[PDB]
């Protein structure tokens, strides 16, 4: 009954050449990204207060170990897969992997790896495990992976041990940034035309937090089903942005309204008339 | 250009053997791997077994010990010796490459029957 | 390969007020591989010291990144956001508009 924040690490490893890569990454709890991980540095950077959960130094050390022999060892492995199966640079792979906690002490987990934008291979129970649209040479990387003991046992027990202590812990320290609640404001305005005879009304939601919100065209209490809403776009102090817009014949705009429904407003909802 | 053409489909007894070939057209250069997937009808296809210019091979589980990949360099062709077969192996076995400059996707083949009765 | 191109939406963190500070975002999104040049601009002239979020991917692996700026809006000042990609013949200019 508690809220749900899925941790999940992302991974981007960029091959030009033979020579030239670099490797970034990121992770997110939730909305929220805690960590950074810059191909310059050589550490995982928190970047906020409680990013390192409950854990002690010395296991986050630990941790920040493995990552450091993680990635020089992917590298390589890329560039040698790369000679053995004849790949043609440039090369892009990116990585997701993580957890999300359930109430009961359960908890599932997922590793999938992409090659040039496209699922090619996922850590499944103990193993590696090809996708069904996986080119022919996927098979024979996940031959030589799976020999590799050490690394299976090891991702296994950061997804199904790690992973899971981390996030709970994750979840208590971070306890009040993730049930802070941000009121957003509204405001109205006029678009390009549509038509010959039309109107663009827009209504536009800004700084809201957390992300799920609730942005419509009302008649009254009518719904109106032509209300086009946008994507959610960020904001540099992590709150968000919506524009919804209604193409309506120029009469007929006369007693519309935007209505806002938000967390942070408490069934105090925001509801602009048009001019 | 690319070209893989199957034989040696038939149709067989439950217990026979079978052995598909694919001949591929271009360098031994430009043919990186090749391998044997099949489609039963109104499935999904499935991986059945790759080989590199190496020599590397892997097979899927459904058919470790049965089925054996195989190649021929000079003649770049790939064969797959089917050997105990059972009823539940009838499909359209296709054959597919990785070509030299496609990383993404297979070359494939237009299949051939595998009936077994 | 599948290289996809990049979607570009420029927006305000505030309703923008003539001479009253304001923040001028980018979201840059939907592209694949990830070498990407984004800039803000002034005018036609690029913005210096425009910060950026990290690079990050969505579900199905596209990436999306945003920069932004601190900047006051006036009358006659022109604001856009100016990007190039592989995916490009040219760099694709989005202008701000307040609607
Ligand atoms: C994953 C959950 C982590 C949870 C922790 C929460 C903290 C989160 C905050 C920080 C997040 C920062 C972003 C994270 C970015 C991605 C994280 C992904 C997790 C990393 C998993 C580490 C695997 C550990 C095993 C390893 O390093 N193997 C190494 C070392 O192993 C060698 O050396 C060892 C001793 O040093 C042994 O001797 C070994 O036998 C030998 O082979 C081994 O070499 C591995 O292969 C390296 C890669 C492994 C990933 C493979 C992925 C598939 C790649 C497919 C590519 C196909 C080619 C296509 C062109
Ligand atoms: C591998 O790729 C990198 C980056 O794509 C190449 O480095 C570039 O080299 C050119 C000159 O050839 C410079 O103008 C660029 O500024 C370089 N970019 C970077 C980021 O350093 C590199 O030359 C390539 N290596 C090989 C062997 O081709
Ligand atoms: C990403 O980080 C790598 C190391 O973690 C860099 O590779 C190194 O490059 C140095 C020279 O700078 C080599 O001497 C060394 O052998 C190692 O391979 C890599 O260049 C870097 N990439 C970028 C784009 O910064
Ligand atoms: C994950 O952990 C649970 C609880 O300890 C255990 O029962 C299960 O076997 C583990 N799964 C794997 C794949 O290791
Ligand atoms: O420019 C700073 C940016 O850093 C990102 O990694 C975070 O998502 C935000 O704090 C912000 O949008
Ligand atoms: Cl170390």
């Amino acid at each position: 009954m508690q809220r749900l924040f899925p941790l999940r690490c992302l991974q981007i490893s960029s091959f030009a050449n033979s020579s030239w890569t670099r490797t970034d990454g990121l992770a997110w709890l939730g909305e929220l990204q805690t960590h950074s991980w810059s191909n310059d540095s050589d550490t995982v950077r928190s970047l906020k207060p409680w990013s390192q959960g409950t854990f002690s130094d010395q296991q986050w050390e630990t941790l920040q170990h493995i990552f450091r022999v993680y990635r020089s060892s992917f590298t390589r492995d890329v560039k040698e897969f790369a000679k053995m199966l004849r790949l043609s640079y440039p090369l892009e792979l990116q990585v997701s992997a993580g957890c999300e906690v359930h109430p009961g002490n359960a908890s599932n987990n997922f590793f999938h790896v992409a090659f040039q934008g496209k699922d090619i291979l996922s850590f499944q129970g103990t193993s590696w495990e090809p996708t069904q649209e996986a080119p022919l040479w996927v098979n024979l990387a996940i031959q030589v992976l799976n020999q590799d003991k050490w690394t299976r046992e090891t991702v296994q027990w950061l997804l199904n041990g790690t992973c899971p202590q981390f996030v709970s812990g994750l979840l208590e320290s971070g306890k009040s940034e993730l049930k802070k609640q941000v009121k957003p404001k509204a405001w109205l305005s006029r678009g390009p035309s549509p038509g010959p005879g039309r109107l663009l009304l827009v209504c536009h939601v800004s700084g809201f937090y957390p992300k799920p919100v609730w942005v419509k065209w009302m008649r009254g209490e009518q719904e109106q089903q032509g209300t086009q809403p946008g994507d959610i776009l960020p904001n540099a102090d992590e709150t968000w942005y919506l524009r919804a817009t209604l193409d309506v014949v120029a009469g007929e705009a006369a007693g519309l309204s935007c209505r806002v429904k938000h967390s942070s407003l408490e069934g105090q909802d925001i509801v602009l008339y048009w001019g | 250009q690319v070209q893989l053409v199957e034989s040696g489909g038939g149709l067989v007894q439950a217990g026979g053997s079978l052995r598909l070939s694919c001949a591929a057209s271009g360098s031994i250069f430009s043919i990186n791997a090749m391998g044997w997937y099949r489609q039963a009808p109104g499935k999904q296809r499935d991986f059945l077994a790759v080989i590199s210019s190496s020599g590397s091979t892997n097979y899927a589980d459904s058919v470790k010990g049965r089925f054996t990949i195989s190649r021929d360099n000079a003649k770049n062709t790939a064969y797959l010796q089917m050997n105990s077969l059972k009823v539940e192996d009838t499909a359209v076995y296709y054959c597919a490459a990785h070509v030299a400059g496609f990383d993404e996707y297979n070359y494939w083949g237009q299949g051939t029957q595998v009936t077994v009765s | 390969m599948i290289q996809r191109t990049p979607k570009i939406q420029v927006y305000s963190r505030h309703p923008a007020e003539n001479g009253k500070s304001n923040f001028l975002n980018c979201y840059v999104s939907g592209f694949h591989p990830s070498d990407i040049e984004v800039d803000l601009l002034k005018n036609g002239e690029r913005i210096e010291k425009v910060e950026h979020s990290d690079l990050s991917f969505s579900k199905d692996w596209s990436f999306y990144l945003l920069y932004y700026t601190e900047f006051t809006p006036t009358e006659k000042d022109e604001y856009a956001c100016r990007v190039n990609h592989v995916t490009l013949s040219q760099p694709k200019i989005v202008k701000w508009d307040r609607d």
